[PDB]
C-alpha cells in the first residue's frame, strides 16, 4: 500500500493537490496511523533498551531470561513507556511459564518483518514534509514519527 | 412450504444460517403468509 | 455534493399523497412523560407553521453491522448504505428506538417507534438500505 | 405447513439460553407473527368423530 | 477492503485466530497484494 | 438543518435570548399567566433574564435553510418557547406574541436590519435593529413614565415605522440546560392545564350509567410526566464527591427557580385541590369515571411527591408557603399518601424559617391529631 502511495506521489510539485490530499487523508485516518507509528517506535525502543546496560542490572537468572515483575519495574525506570504500553509489551512477550521472558529472542522478533514497512512509512512521511511544508497538520506525524 | 421446511430442518433440528436467511425473506415479503397475518387482511390465524 | 456526517444534527421527512395532496410530515417526539413518536406535517408553514425543537436529532454514531454485533457483545464519520445508526434527540438527549408496544391497532406486526432513555441496547438501531438500484 | 415451517425454524433450546443475539431475535419474530391465543384455539377446535 | 474490515470484526472478540481464519486471511490479504501491485502499476511511469 | 456550522455566530433553530442594547434589559413576556393573558410583551431589565420568561427561539420561516446561517434581512419567526408561541405583528397594538394557530407569515415574519436607514450576523457585538417584513412597522419602546411605573423599564415594544434612537439588540445564546428546562415548562405546563380544563368538564357532574361528563382525560400522560419530572428533580447524590455534589446542587438550585418562576408550583397545587375535592375514589368513579379513578391514587400520591421535589432544598420556593401553610395542614388527616403530605409540611418546616414563625396552636393540634 504504501508503494501504491508513493506511486501517486511520483512527480509532485511543491503543495501539489496530491500531496495535499494525500495529508488530508492521514489527518482524517489520524488515530489509525498513530497506533501504526507508536507500533514500530515501541519495539524500536525495546530493541534499544533491551541492548541498554540498565536491563541488564535488572537481568539476574543465569540462563538468561527475566522475570515478568522484572520487566515490569525495569521498563517502567527507564521511563519511556506509559502504563498501557507496558501492558501491552507484557501481553506481546513470549510469558513462558513461571513468568520467564527470553528478552533477546523479545526483542528480535519483530525487527526484520517490521522492516520493509517501517523503511517505507519514513519515506512516505519524508516525501511528504518536503513537498507540501509549513502544514499544520503534517508537523504532528512528524514528531510522533 | 414443504420444500422449505425440507431444507431448514434436518435429522430433529434446526439449520441455524437456512432459518435465517429462510425467515428473513418471508417476513421481507408480507403477502407470502397470505389474507391471515397481515395488517391489510386485518385477520388471523384463527380467522383462518 | 455534501454528504451528511456523524454528529450533526439532521431531521427525518417522509412525503405521502393523501386527498391528493402532497403532504410532507417530520418525525418528532416530546419524549418526556410521551414516549411515543408522531409526525407533523411541515407543509403549509404559511397557514399553520410547524414544530421544530423536538423534530431534529443528532447522529451519534454510523458503525457496520459485524461491529455493532462486536459492540454489542463488549470522530466524524461518513454514512453508507448497510450501516446501521444510533440517532440521539435534541430535546431530549434520549435515543429513539423501536419499542416493543403495539398501540398501533392496525397491524399486529406494526411496533410502535418511541425513544428510549439509553443506547445500551439493540433497540435503537437502525441500517439504512439503498432506495433505488442506482 | 406455514406454521409447522415456522415452527421448523424456531431456535434451539440451548441457543436460546446461551443468548445468541439473532437467535433471540428470530424467535421474538417468530412471536410477534404468530400470536399464542390463535394457537390454542386452533387446537381447542376438535376433530368430526 | 469492506470485506477485510468485516472479516476482522468477525475476530475481533477472540483471543486468537483459529487455522481456517489464518488461511483465509492468507487468501484475502494475497489478492490485496495482487490488486494493490496492478494499481501502482497502472500509475508508476508518470502518467499524469 | 446545519447547512454551515460558524462558532460564535448565530444559527438557525437556535434559542436563546435578546438583550436590546445595554446587557440589563432583555425581551420578556407577561409576568404571570393572567397578568397581560401571556399576550403583552414587554422589556423588562432585571432578574428576569436568568427565567424561562426571557427566552426566545428563532425558527427560520423559509423552509429552505432551515435551521441554517441566519442570513441579514432574511423571514423568521420568534417563538416564546415556554409558551409557544410566536411573535407577531398585532392590529390592537403594537406587536404581541400569537399562537401558531394565529401565527401566518404576515404577521410572524421578521429580519435584522444593518442599519436603521434602508441600505453574517454574529453572536457577538451584534447590535442589529431587527424589523418586521411584510410592514415597515418598526419595533420600538414605549418607554413609560416608581410610583407611576414599576422600577423595571417595562418598556412595551410597538410596531411603529418611527426609528427610535436604540433599536440594536444582542442575541445571546442560553445553556441547553435551560433550552431543555424551558421546553419542559411549555410542555408540562400545557398537559396539566388540558387536565384541568378535563377536571372542570367532569366537575360536580354526576356520570350515572353512561360515558363520563367530559371527554376522555390523560392519564398515563400525567403519569409518565410526574414520574420523569420527578426524577428531574432527584436530588444529588450523597456518595459523591465534595465538587460534583455541590454543583450537582447547584444547577438544581437553579433549575427549581425556573420551574417555579413560571406558575408551575401553582399550577401543580391547583391540580391537587381539584383531586382533593374527589374525596375517594369511588367518588372520582362516580363523576369522572371508573377507568379515571382506576389511577387517582397514584396520580395524587406522585403529585404530593413532585411538590415535594420542587421545594426541597430551595428556600425561596418553601418559603413561598407562608400563606399557604394552612393550605397543607388542612389536607394533612387525609387517608391518602399521608406522607406524602407530612414530607411536603417537613421541607416546608425545615428549609423556611417563617412558616413555623406563622405556626398557630390549632396547626399544631392537626399535627397532633397525625400522632393520634
Amino acid at each position: 500500500m504504501v508503494v501504491m502511495l508513493l506511486s501517486l506521489l511520483e512527480g509532485n510539485v511543491v503543495n501539489g493537490m496530491i500531496a495535499r490530499q494525500m495529508v488530508d487523508m492521514l489527518v482524517e485516518s489520524s488515530s489509525n496511523v498513530e497506533m501504526i507509528l507508536k507500533f514500530f517506535d515501541m519495539f524500536l525502543k525495546l530493541k534499544d533498551i533491551v541492548g541498554s546496560e540498565a536491563f541488564q542490572d535488572y537481568v539476574t537468572d543465569p540462563r538468561g531470561l527475566i522475570s515478568k515483575k522484572d520487566f515490569q519495574k525495569a521498563m517502567d525506570s527507564q521511563k519511556q513507556f506509559t502504563g498501557p504500553e507496558i501492558q501491552f509489551l507484557l501481553s506481546c512477550s513470549e510469558a513462558d511459564e513461571n513468568e520467564m521472558i527470553n528478552f533477546e529472542e523479545f526483542a528480535n522478533r519483530f525487527q526484520e518483518p517490521a522492516r520493509d514497512i517501517g523503511f517505507n512509512v519514513a519515506v512516505l512521511l519524508t516525501n511528504l514534509s518536503e513537498h507540501v511544508p509549513h502544514d499544520p497538520r503534517l508537523r504532528n506525524f512528524l514528531e510522533l514519527a | 412450504l414443504d420444500f422449505l421446511r425440507f431444507a431448514v430442518f434436518v435429522n430433529g433440528e434446526s439449520v441455524e444460517e437456512n432459518a435465517n436467511v429462510v425467515v428473513r425473506l418471508l417476513i421481507r415479503k408480507p403477502e407470502c403468509f397470505g389474507p391471515a397475518l397481515r395488517g391489510e387482511g386485518g385477520s388471523g390465524l384463527l380467522a383462518a | 455534493v455534501q454528504f451528511l456526517r456523524t454528529d450533526d444534527e439532521v431531521v427525518l421527512q417522509c412525503s405521502a399523497t393523501v386527498l391528493k395532496e402532497q403532504l410532507k410530515l417530520c418525525l418528532a417526539a416530546e419524549g418526556f412523560g410521551n414516549r411515543l413518536c408522531f409526525l407533523e406535517p411541515t407543509s403549509n408553514a404559511q397557514n399553520v407553521p410547524p414544530d421544530l425543537a423536538i423534530c431534529c436529532f443528532t447522529l451519534e454514531q454510523s458503525l457496520s453491522v459485524r461491529a455493532l454485533q462486536e459492540m454489542l457483545a463488549n470522530g466524524h464519520r461518513t454514512l453508507l448504505y448497510g450501516h446501521a445508526i444510533l440517532l440521539r434527540h435534541a430535546h431530549s438527549r434520549m435515543y429513539l428506538s423501536c419499542l416493543t408496544t403495539s398501540r398501533s391497532m392496525t397491524d399486529k406486526l406494526a411496533f410502535d417507534v418511541g425513544l428510549q432513555e439509553d443506547a445500551t441496547g439493540e433497540a435503537c438501531w437502525w441500517t439504512m438500505h439503498p432506495a433505488s438500484k442506482q | 405447513a406455514l406454521i409447522d415451517l415456522l415452527g421448523r425454524c424456531a431456535p434451539e433450546m440451548h441457543l436460546i439460553q446461551a443468548g445468541k443475539g439473532e437467535a433471540l431475535r428470530i424467535r421474538a419474530i417468530l412471536r410477534s407473527l404468530v400470536p399464542l391465543d390463535d394457537l390454542v384455539g386452533i387446537i381447542s377446535l376438535p376433530l368430526q368423530i | 477492503q469492506e470485506s477485510i474490515s468485516d472479516f476482522y470484526w468477525y475476530y475481533s472478540g477472540k483471543d486468537v485466530i483459529e487455522e481456517q481464519g489464518k488461511r483465509n486471511f492468507s487468501k484475502a490479504m494475497s489478492v490485496a497484494k495482487q490488486v494493490f501491485n496492478s494499481l501502482t502499476e497502472y500509475i508508476q511511469g508518470p502518467c499524469t | 438543518i446545519c447547512s454551515c456550522c460558524e462558532e460564535g455566530y448565530v444559527t438557525g433553530g437556535h434559542v436563546l435570548r435578546l438583550f436590546h442594547g445595554h446587557m440589563d434589559e432583555c425581551l420578556t413576556i407577561s409576568a404571570a399567566d393572567s397578568d397581560d393573558q401571556r399576550r403583552l410583551v414587554y422589556y423588562e431589565g432585571g432578574a428576569v433574564c436568568t427565567h424561562a420568561r426571557s427566552l426566545w427561539r428563532l425558527e427560520p420561516l423559509r423552509i429552505s435553510w432551515s435551521g441554517s446561517h441566519l442570513r441579514w434581512g432574511q423571514p423568521l419567526r420568534i417563538r416564546h418557547v415556554t409558551t409557544g408561541r410566536y411573535l407577531a405583528l398585532t392590529e390592537d397594538q403594537g406587536l404581541v406574541v400569537v399562537d401558531a394557530c394565529k401565527a401566518h407569515t404576515k404577521a410572524t415574519s421578521f429580519c435584522f436590519r444593518v442599519s436603521k436607514e434602508k441600505l453574517e450576523i454574529k453572536y457577538g457585538e451584534s447590535l442589529c435593529f431587527v424589523q418586521h417584513v411584510a410592514s415597515g412597522l418598526w419595533l420600538t419602546y414605549a418607554a413609560p413614565d416608581k410610583a407611576l411605573r414599576l422600577g423595571v423599564l417595562k418598556k412595551k415594544a410597538i410596531l411603529h415605522q418611527e426609528g427610535h434612537m436604540d433599536d440594536a439588540l444582542f442575541l445571546t445564546r442560553c445553556q441547553q440546560e435551560e433550552s431543555q428546562a424551558a421546553r419542559m415548562i411549555h410542555s408540562t405546563a400545557g398537559l396539566y392545564n388540558q387536565f384541568i380544563k378535563g377536571l372542570d368538564s367532569f366537575s360536580g357532574k354526576p356520570r350515572g350509567s353512561g360515558p363520563p361528563a367530559g371527554p376522555a382525560l390523560p392519564i398515563e400522560a400525567v403519569i409518565l410526566s410526574l414520574q420523569d419530572l420527578i426524577g428531574y428533580f432527584e436530588p444529588p447524590s450523597e456518595e459523591l464527591q465534595h465538587e460534583e455534589k455541590q454543583s450537582k446542587l447547584r444547577s438544581l438550585r437553579n433549575r427549581q427557580s425556573l420551574f417555579q418562576e413560571e406558575g408551575m408550583l401553582s399550577l401543580v397545587l391547583n391540580c391537587i385541590d381539584r383531586l382533593n375535592v374527589y374525596t375517594t375514589a369511588a367518588h372520582f368513579a362516580e363523576y369522572a369515571g371508573e377507568e379515571a379513578a382506576e389511577s387517582w391514587k397514584e396520580i395524587v400520591n406522585l403529585l404530593y411527591e413532585l411538590l415535594a421535589s420542587l421545594i426541597r432544598g430551595n428556600r425561596a420556593n418553601c418559603a413561598l408557603f407562608s400563606t399557604n401553610l394552612d393550605w397543607v395542614v388542612s389536607k394533612l388527616d387525609r387517608l391518602e399518601a399521608s406522607s406524602g403530605i407530612l414530607e411536603v409540611l417537613y421541607c416546608v418546616l425545615i428549609e423556611s424559617p417563617e412558616v413555623l414563625n406563622i405556626i398557630q396552636e390549632n396547626h399544631i393540634k392537626s399535627i397532633i391529631s397525625l400522632l393520634d
